[PDB]
């Protein structure tokens, strides 16, 4: 229990930002027939805590207890797949993107069991059970078609909550029937407010300069800000205005990878950069995150006309990375094309 | 217990629909002999195809039997075409006895409302053709589709084709005001104009958006901001900021603008749509419009494939910046 | 009086009559001559001589005891979970008097079609009864066989037959059948059977039955592929960046009723042996593969093939 | 009936588009006349070898090389020399205590080598010494309890002990779980009652036929006792129950889990559970002692197979065995069986290699393991084939066949061994002349970048034979990956395509071979000019070296370019960290590791650095001070560094 979940708000009245949206979601809940929700926004914005607040407003306090169960579903290709699940008496939470192209093997089946439970469990509180869908943006085309037919079939049976970061990959049929809840990232002052409130509730005091530095370093990620504040608490018992905020280890590793890319353009350096990217990939860092970090740390050393070409190359190879399966090929292909272009730029 | 307004506020019977004259005439001539042929309704979405034929089925069949003898199916099933083939096969296999108390014996056929018929492959349409000729007399089909030209030769040659021309903004605003006054929600008429502008002729999306705004605001005034957040439309000042950053010719402010749009939660596909709508209706040169629109098409394809919104948007904005700075 | 197919009439009876895969065939030869063959799984493309090799191996190992010491189960049999647990297990426990170094053989042809539960039951019964029985499995895609089954066997790999070997066996069949022929018909038969000996023998018999002479026009009349001369001319036009003549050939092929799939397959097969430079061949193969993937995904029109010819023309017309 | 069909379109008068005519511009009016006249194929006859690799000349005498191998039995002296050679190859291996046991085992054949060299004594198990120590000790307490029961019976006429009545052994396939329990049972005189998936095991069946084995004595206590009666229905020896492959549950095995739980509650004799599914230990409820067989060390199993071949008068190198075990992912049984097949066929090839650290060595097992000897002439080496340039059609077909045989496994051969086969120096990790050297380095880098862009093209824009991430997500993932195989007898009934795999593999193989040929030819052309730069005095050969790992240099060829042990450790510590009770309820997975894990490692590293400076002891009370129930070895793992 770190500071990120010990002080997570439990009801819609305890939220500190997006208060108008919180009141709108409360009015949504009080109508009694709230629709499928499509909650989206950047990572660390506060989508999950708002969904939890909605769930605590819908049902009683009993949603606050959770339990983990494992479900083994037989694929139509006759190869059983077992997935984990967080659940309660009133709601289910699932992430079928873990099932690969067999995500529909979750989608057409799992919620069906919940629908079965909706004719098995009777509570006389509400006529539905909320199914939370995490990382619905990572589903495939046929998985989303299965989800569409599923919410058509069990509309009056269960309600759907779809949490994502980007609604670009989701189909327009899946958006045409869900109420869209856009949760933007909190501002700097809002992160400072949350950090000061969380430090006061713990009994410590942090200066406004340190809170502003943490909020600026978090890149409008509230969870990253809370984790960095906890790390600063670990480093020093009192909070000083000049206390060094510690940096992320894989981020600084990516920074030295970019420095090694820039420094020398040789096949040997290309092989060490490939080894570094393999080391990052073995740490379960997503390759899209690696590409974004590499582009962010390579555009500092670039020149104005080179920046557009480098950004377009990074986008091209990241789309190739999405299409392919072995991401090291696309990562190092972007890397090697960048060293070739950078060398050609530096010779002239 | 309750039902959303988009199906519960449909026309009950034929000729209650609006802005269709020939369609209603031939439909009424079909209802007069109680002989409804195979139907092919094509037009823009939300024009009122489904409401019209559901009204026709309510005219033809009794309301206690109208739900029993129609079956709404979707053609974008990912499990193949044999699933909907066996579904219509065992829907028409059962012959449940029904009668009307008004003094008219019911016609023996059933109705399959098969929508998104233009999303079927040619082999799937051929399987549908063999299913329709198998069930030639026990059930007469209808196909709701967006475009008539996607439906292959043997199906389109035998179903009567009806075009649903899109409703104008004024009739849509009148209908939306009717819904607002009948449902007791207080919303100003310029908000309703914003609703019909945002939905872009999709009356069904407009009704759904109005219901969502009513049940999300809480009986207070529906401002344009609530509608904008519900529909996912990016406000025009963000589009103007994107274009100003591209016209500046500096990459850092372009990155700042793209990051500001990304961390606000705004979708990249909506931004691509609004940039395209801005670009195709400006005073740009033809080569600039061509390059920008081609790049927008490839960026839309890459975003559908799951590529990162930040990288795709910064590549598109770099292309737009180069096009806007190569002439100045 | 009945006309036996030349596939079965000229089936190899001895293990030395099998062409191709000389290393594995020789290892099976010395195992048939010596004995104590382990559990094997022969994987490879169809028509390469896996069933023939296993049958000749078991015949050479058993002889007169093949009638009772051999249990063959192909995909036409049941081979269910209860069949694996009962019939195979009682044959494994069955007492058969055999010479020293000779074991009972349980051939499981087409182990791809074997159900996963059947293999999961097959694991331990293949492991424990190895003192008296042996297992010989044959499959096309070894990935369909589960991992413990592959762990309990020795996996042998078969490859496609080189056109030299198919030509030698074709001459062997021709010189025992009084088949008039020419060299172009032989090239056509070898082309229509890409590494398959069964397809080569079937096409030779079909061309001999339909016309009685082996030339290229007869072979392609009885087999009805898109003609490699037409595809070679189309590829040559694309090398010279002539979109008009290449599309003329493509539209002629399209109006003859050929599918996109065999057209792009024949395009790849002709382009594999086309006489051009290495860089042009690489770009052609890459574009043909991209177009073939697009055909496989579902979009298969003449617009796709016209866009390929053009991407092939612009490979040469542009640096 | 036969009603008429009409196309009703709401065609209002006007709109300038409903009634349209062809435009009067001359560009779209002069339509070109279509001609169907194609060239005539009757006159053009097809020459031999035009569309294939057919040659008029044929090789005679080069093929059909019969071995006729008569392996002489090795003398004592050369056996001692080869034993010392394996001693040099494996300094940590104790060579002397294993050879006489295998000599006794070997001292016309009719059983497999897996049961010919079956370990009869538990010390002959290779690796997993903690697991076999725990199992041997546990069976010692159970035999002690059986002897105590016998002593109590003859005299008549347990939290502190914590002797749980069952263990669950889990591990990979073929590492030796069943061999370990059989060896321990033979050592301690137990009588194994094996229940496997090859026999009908329904719940009432196994209950009514095997409870009395646990609850009662054995009628025959002396004589022929240490046997293995496999249950089915179509010194004193203590009974033992073994459940082989418990994760394999069928519909006919009705209530098998309830039956084995009833066995668990009411037994008086030891029970072993053997499985290879890691999820079962989390799925099964009950109290059992967990025993995990880790994957054994590659050098130890390589020296064990070297012992096996040395007993059979065969001399081999450890590198070929390391390649075989890397390809077989350290499966001991699969390696032993393939070694038996390959040795009893007459070995690979007769080659002489002088090693002091003598009969001719027998390298080349991994080459014929993948069937590459079926493509190549027996005078051709694989890397010698890859290094030289390729011009003639027949060895072009050989290259294509090599790559497509390696492509059915979805394995990238030329990428995994790119350094060792490119014409560039490879080393294991421990002015106008400058313009010319930089131009050569840029040429090499451009060729490499073009090749690997082409390979990204192949990986993304071409069809793959096996559908990747079919049941899990892509490689290096922590959330799942435990996709067990099917367990049901009904068929798949799928609509997969077979043409788009057979053609796809050939297409990918052809494109990969062509791209590698282009890159290698360009690099060789660039290195032709290295003599001019060496004459100029500047040497960029160092800038041209390839720095590969030591473990990648131990193989003839690698199946992958990564470190699998590293990745398995990283995913394992991720599951270990996020299996903690407070962190089980974190919703997401991507941002969960991305944000939670580095600050956890940062807090661990700060705690370790604070404890390295001799501060107060209360500083070690941060993690459990806020109730982070996380195991300590994972905390020490996170506190080390970030690689
Ligand atoms: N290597 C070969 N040498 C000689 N004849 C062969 C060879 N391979 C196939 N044939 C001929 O082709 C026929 C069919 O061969 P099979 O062994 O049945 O093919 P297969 O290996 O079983 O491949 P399948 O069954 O499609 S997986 C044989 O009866 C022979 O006449
Ligand atoms: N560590 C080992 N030392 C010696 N021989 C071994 C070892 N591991 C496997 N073997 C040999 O390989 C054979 C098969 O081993 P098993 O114990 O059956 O494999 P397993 O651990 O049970 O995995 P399964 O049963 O395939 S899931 C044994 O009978 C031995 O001949
Ligand atoms: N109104 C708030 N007050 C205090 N803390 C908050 C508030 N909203 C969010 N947080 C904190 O920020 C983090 C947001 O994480 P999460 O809910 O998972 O959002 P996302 O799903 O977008 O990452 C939570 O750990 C929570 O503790
Ligand atoms: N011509 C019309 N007359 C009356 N109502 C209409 C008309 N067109 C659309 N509507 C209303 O708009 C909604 C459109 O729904 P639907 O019939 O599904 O549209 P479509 O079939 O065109 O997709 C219905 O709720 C209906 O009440
Ligand atoms: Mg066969
Ligand atoms: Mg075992």
């Amino acid at each position: 229990s770190l500071w990120v979940d010990k002080y997570r708000p439990c009801s819609l009245g305890r939220l500190d930002y997006h208060k108008e949206q919180a009141a709108q979601l409360r009015n949504l809940v009080q109508c009694g027939d709230f629709p499928h929700l499509l909650v989206y926004g950047p990572s660390g914005a506060g989508k999950k805590t708002r969904i939890m607040c909605i769930l605590r407003e819908l049902y009683g306090v009993g949603v606050e207890k959770l339990r983990i169960e494992h479900q083994t579903i037989t694929t139509p290709s006759k190869k059983k797949i077992e997935i984990s699940t967080i659940a309660s008496n009133y709601h289910l939470e699932v992430n079928p993107s873990d099932a690969g192209n067999s995500d529909r093997v979750v989608i057409q089946e799992m919620l069906k069991t919940v629908a079965q439970s909706q004719q098995l469990e009777t509570n006389s509180q509400r006529d539905f059970k909320v199914v939370l869908l995490t990382e619905v943006d990572k589903l495939t085309k046929d998985a989303q078609h299965a989800l569409r037919r599923t919410m058509e079939k069990y509309m009056s049976t269960c309600r759907l909550i779809l949490c994502c970061n980007s609604t670009s990959k989701v189909i327009p049929p899946i958006r045409s029937r869900c109420l869209a809840v856009r949760v933007p990232a909190p501002s700097i002052e809002d992160i400072c407010h949350v950090l000061s409130t969380v430090c006061k509730k713990e009994g410590l005091n942090l200066p406004s300069q340190l809170a502003h530095r943490l909020a600026e370093k978090s890149c409008r990620n509230l969870r990253k800000a809370l984790l960095m504040c906890e790390a600063c608490r670990v480093q020093q018992y009192p909070f000083t205005a000049d206390q060094e905020i510690p940096e992320t280890d894989w981020e600084v590793y990516l920074r030295e990878t970019a420095n090694a890319i820039v420094s020398q353009q040789t096949p040997q350096r290309l092989l060490e950069v490939r080894g570094r990217l393999y080391e990052l990939l073995t740490h379960c860092i997503p390759p899209e995150i690696i590409m974004k970090g590499l582009l962010s740390e390579l555009l500092h050393n670039c020149d104005g006309q080179l920046k557009g070409e480098v950004a377009q190359m990074a986008a091209y190879y990241e789309h190739r990375l999405q299409l392919g399966s072995k991401a090291i090929y696309h990562l190092e292909a972007f890397v090697a094309k960048f060293m070739a272009l950078y060398k050609k730029f530096m010779e002239d | 217990k309750p039902v959303p307004w988009v199906e519960k506020y449909r026309p009950k019977c034929v000729d209650e629909v609006a802005f269709q004259e020939e369609v209603v005439a031939v439909l009424k001539k079909s209802l007069e002999g109680a002989d409804l042929p195979n139907l092919l309704f094509y037009g823009p979405p939300g024009t009122g195809k489904t409401s019209t034929i559901l009204a026709a089925a309510r005219e033809l069949f009794g309301p206690e039997l109208f739900r029993l003898r129609v079956l709404e199916l979707n053609a974008s099933d990912e499990r193949g075409i044999q699933v909907v083939r066996e579904k219509v096969k065992n829907f028409a296999q059962l012959t449940v006895s029904g009668s009307r108390s008004d003094g008219k014996p019911c016609p023996p056929f059933k109705i399959v409302i098969l929508d998104e018929a233009d999303s079927m492959t040619s082999a799937a349409q051929a399987a549908l053709r063999r299913t329709m000729e198998k069930e030639s007399k026990t059930t007469r089909f209808c196909l709701i589709c967006n475009y008539v030209s996607r439906i292959i030769e043997p199906l389109t040659s035998r179903c009567s084709k009806f075009r649903f021309k899109p409703l104008s903004d004024k009739i849509q605003q009148q209908r939306l005001l009717d819904i607002a006054k009948k449902e007791n929600v207080k919303i100003s008429d310029e908000g309703i104009a914003y609703l019909v502008k945002v939905s872009e002729g999709d009356l069904r999306k407009a009704i759904t958006f109005l219901q969502s705004a009513t049940r999300l605001t809480g009986g207070k005034e529906i401002t344009e901001k609530v509608i904008t957040d519900i529909a996912g439309v990016i406000p025009a000042e963000k589009i103007d900021g994107v274009f100003a950053a591209c016209q500046s010719g500096s990459f850092d402010k372009l990155e700042a603008v793209v990051k500001d749009l990304i961390d606000e939660g705004h979708a990249a596909t909506q931004l691509v749509n609004q940039l395209h709508d801005v670009v195709v209706e400006n005073n740009l040169s033809d080569k600039q419009k061509s390059i920008i629109t081609e790049k927008l098409a490839e960026v839309d394809k890459c975003l559908a494939d799951g590529a990162d919104e930040h990288l795709q948007l910064i590549s598109l904005c770099a292309t737009v910046m180069q096009q806007l700075s190569q002439n100045c | 009086h009945y006309e036996l197919p030349w596939v079965e009439k000229y089936r190899p009876v001895k293990l030395n009559e099998i062409v191709g895969n000389e290393d594995t065939v020789s290892r099976l030869e010395v195992f048939a001559r010596e004995g104590n063959v382990p559990n094997i799984i022969i994987a490879g493309p169809p028509g390469t001589g896996k069933t023939t090799s296993i049958l000749c191996l078991a015949r050479a190992l058993l002889g007169p005891a093949l009638k009772d010491a051999m249990l063959e189960l192909n995909a036409s049999n049941d081979r269910g979970i209860d069949v694996v647990r009962n019939k195979i297990k009682m044959f494994a426990q069955q007492k058969v008097t055999l010479p020293k170094g000779r074991h009972k053989i349980i051939i499981l042809d087409e182990a791809d079609s074997m159900t996963d539960g059947a293999q999961q039951a097959l694991r331990r019964t293949m492991e424990i009864y190895s003192k008296t029985t042996r297992f010989a499995l044959a499959c096309n895609a070894s990935d369909k066989i589960i991992e413990p089954i592959q762990s309990r066997c020795a996996v042998l790999r078969y490859t496609k037959l080189t056109d030299a070997q198919i030509l030698t066996r074709l001459m062997n069949v021709i010189e025992k059948e009084r088949v008039p022929y020419t060299d172009d018909g032989l090239e056509a038969i070898i082309f229509t059977a890409q590494g398959d000996m069964r397809q080569a023998l079937n096409n030779l018999q079909s061309t001999f039955s339909g016309f009685g002479f082996i030339n290229s026009e007869n072979v392609f009349k009885v087999c009805d592929e898109p003609h490699p001369l037409l595809v070679k001319e189309m590829i040559q036009h694309c090398v010279n960046a002539n979109i008009d003549e290449a599309y003329k050939i493509l539209a002629h092929l399209w109006h003859l009723g050929y599918s996109p799939e065999d057209i792009i397959g024949n395009i790849f097969r002709v382009c594999k042996t086309f006489q051009m430079a290495e860089y042009l061949k690489l770009e052609f193969i890459k574009e043909i593969g991209y177009t073939h993937m697009k055909i496989a995904e579902g979009v298969n029109s003449l617009l796709q093939m016209a866009g390929l010819l053009a991407r092939l023309c612009q490979k040469t017309m542009a640096p | 009936s036969f009603q008429r069909v009409v196309h009703v379109q709401q065609k209002d008068d006007g709109c300038c588009l409903w009634h349209l005519k062809p435009p009067s511009c001359p560009l779209l009016t002069k339509f070109k006349e279509l001609n169907t006249k194609v060239i005539d194929l009757s006159k053009c006859g097809i020459a031999l070898g035009e569309f294939s690799t057919l040659n008029s000349k044929l090789k005679s005498g080069n093929s059909a090389a019969v071995f006729m191998r008569t392996r002489k039995e090795f003398t004592e002296e050369v056996r001692n020399l080869l034993l010392e050679e394996i001693r040099w190859s494996n300094p940590e291996f104790s060579l002397k205590k294993y050879f006489p046991l295998l000599l006794k085992k070997q001292i016309t054949e009719d059983m497999l080598w897996t049961e010919k060299y079956q370990p009869q004594t538990a010390s002959e198990l290779i690796g997993n010494e903690l697991a076999i120590k725990k199992l041997h000790s546990w069976l010692k307490d159970w035999k002690r309890r059986a002897e105590l029961e016998e002593r109590q019976n003859l005299k008549g006429k347990e939290e502190e002990s914590r002797l749980c009545n069952t263990v669950l052994i889990t591990g990979p396939t073929g590492v030796g779980k069943t061999a370990a329990v059989y060896a321990c049972a033979q050592e301690l005189g137990f009588k194994i009652f094996e229940v496997n998936a090859s026999s009908q095991r329904s719940g009432r069946q196994i209950l009514s036929q095997l409870k009395e084995a646990t609850q009662s004595h054995q009628v025959d206590k002396q004589g022929v006792n240490s046997q293995k009666p496999c249950f089915f229905n179509s010194k004193n020896a203590t009974s033992l129950i073994l459940f082989e492959e418990v994760d394999v549950i069928f519909d006919e095995d009705a209530g098998f889990l309830n039956a084995i739980k009833t066995f668990m509650a009411t037994t008086k004799r030891p029970v072993i559970l053997t499985t290879s599914d890691p999820t079962f230990s989390l799925m099964f409820d009950g109290c059992f002692e967990e025993i995990k067989f880790s994957t054994p060390s590659l050098l130890n199993v390589a020296s064990y197979l070297q012992m096996i071949c040395l007993t059979e008068n065969f001399r081999t190198d450890v590198k070929d065995f390391v390649t075989l075990l890397t390809a077989n992912t350290c499966d001991i049984r699969k390696s032993i069986l393939y070694l038996q097949f390959w040795i009893r066929s007459g070995g690979g090839v007769l080659e002489e290699r002088p090693l002091t650290l003598l009969p001719k060595c027998d390298s080349g097992c991994a080459e014929t393991l993948f069937g590459l000897k079926n493509i190549f002439s027996p005078s051709e080496d694989l890397f010698s084939f890859l290094k030289h340039k390729i011009t003639m059609k027949e060895e072009w077909h050989k290259f294509i066949q090599l790559l497509t045989e390696f492509q059915m496994r979805n394995v990238d051969f030329l990428y995994s061994n790119l350094e060792f086969i490119l014409p560039l120096p490879v080393d294991t990790i421990p002015t106008t002349a400058g313009k010319k050297c930089s131009a050569l380095v840029s040429h090499c880098l451009n060729s490499l970048s073009e090749f690997m862009d082409n390979m990204s093209f192949l990986d993304a824009l071409l069809t793959d034979v096996r559908e990747q991430n079919k049941y899990g997500r892509n490689d290096f993932s922590w959330t799942n990956g435990k996709v067990t195989s099917g367990l049901c007898d009904e068929f798949s009934l799928e609509s997969n395509d077979g043409w788009t795999s057979q053609s796809s593999g050939e297409l990918k193989a052809a494109a990969e071979a062509l791209s590698f040929t282009k890159c290698s030819s360009a690099i060789s052309k660039a290195l032709e000019t290295l003599n001019s730069c060496k004459k100029l005095g500047r040497d960029p050969t160092n800038d041209l070296t390839f720095y590969v790992s030591q473990k990648r240099n131990n193989v003839y060829f690698s199946q992958s370019a990564a470190n699998l042990d590293n990745a398995w450790k990283r995913i394992s510590v991720i599951k270990s960290v996020f299996s903690s009770r407070s962190l089980l309820y974190v919703g997401n997975r991507q941002a969960s590791i991305i944000e939670y894990l580095p600050t956890l490692r940062n807090i661990c590293k700060t705690e370790k650095l604070k404890e390295q400076g001799k501060s107060k002891r209360r500083f070690l009370h941060y993690f459990e001070g806020i109730h982070l129930d996380i195991p300590k070895e994972t905390v020490n793992t996170l506190a080390a560094d970030f690689p």
